């Protein structure tokens, strides 16, 4: 039996599956704010952002 | 108040926001655009035993 596509892959920086890799892509998760901490939200800089 | 990249037109004086609030404003003494930020703010929360 072949595990390697759902057993975790030390490339990876994140430690993450193959599988879990391409769960994580199909997904397009917003950053939220919590990423989003920097100051330069505060300053005006790219487009309008929500 | 920042400098602002925006170009207002000469019939404009004020720019809003989604929320309707204002966002871009023109000196009238000087015709430069300025935007508007509010102060920095955030949550605070106390940990505590
Ligand atoms: C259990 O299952 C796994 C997955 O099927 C087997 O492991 C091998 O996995 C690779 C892909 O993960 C199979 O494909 C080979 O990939 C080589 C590497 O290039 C890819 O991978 C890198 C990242 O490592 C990517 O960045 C890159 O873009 C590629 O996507 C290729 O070099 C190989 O090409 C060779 O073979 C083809 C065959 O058509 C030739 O045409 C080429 O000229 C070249 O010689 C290949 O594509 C690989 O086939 C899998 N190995 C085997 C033996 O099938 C495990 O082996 C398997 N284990 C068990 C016990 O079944
Ligand atoms: C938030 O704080 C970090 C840490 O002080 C800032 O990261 C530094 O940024 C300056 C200029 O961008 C670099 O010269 C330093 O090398 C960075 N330090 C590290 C440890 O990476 C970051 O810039 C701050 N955020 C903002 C928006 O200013
Ligand atoms: C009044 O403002 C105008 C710019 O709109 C400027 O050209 C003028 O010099 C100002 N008046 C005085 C007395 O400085």
């Amino acid at each position: 039996f072949n595990f390697s596509q759902i057993l975790p892959d030390p490339s990876k920086p994140s430690k993450r599956s193959f599988i879990e890799d391409l769960l994580f892509n199909k997904v397009t998760l917003a950053d939220a704010g919590f990423i989003k901490q920097y100051g330069d939200c505060l300053g005006d800089i790219a487009a309008r952002d929500l | 108040l920042t400098e602002s990249n925006k170009k207002f037109l000469p019939f404009q004086q004020f720019g809003r926001d989604i929320a309707d609030t204002t966002d871009a404003v023109r000196d009238p003494q000087t015709l430069e655009i300025l935007d508007i930020t509010p102060c920095s703010f955030g949550g605070v929360s106390v940990i505590t035993p």
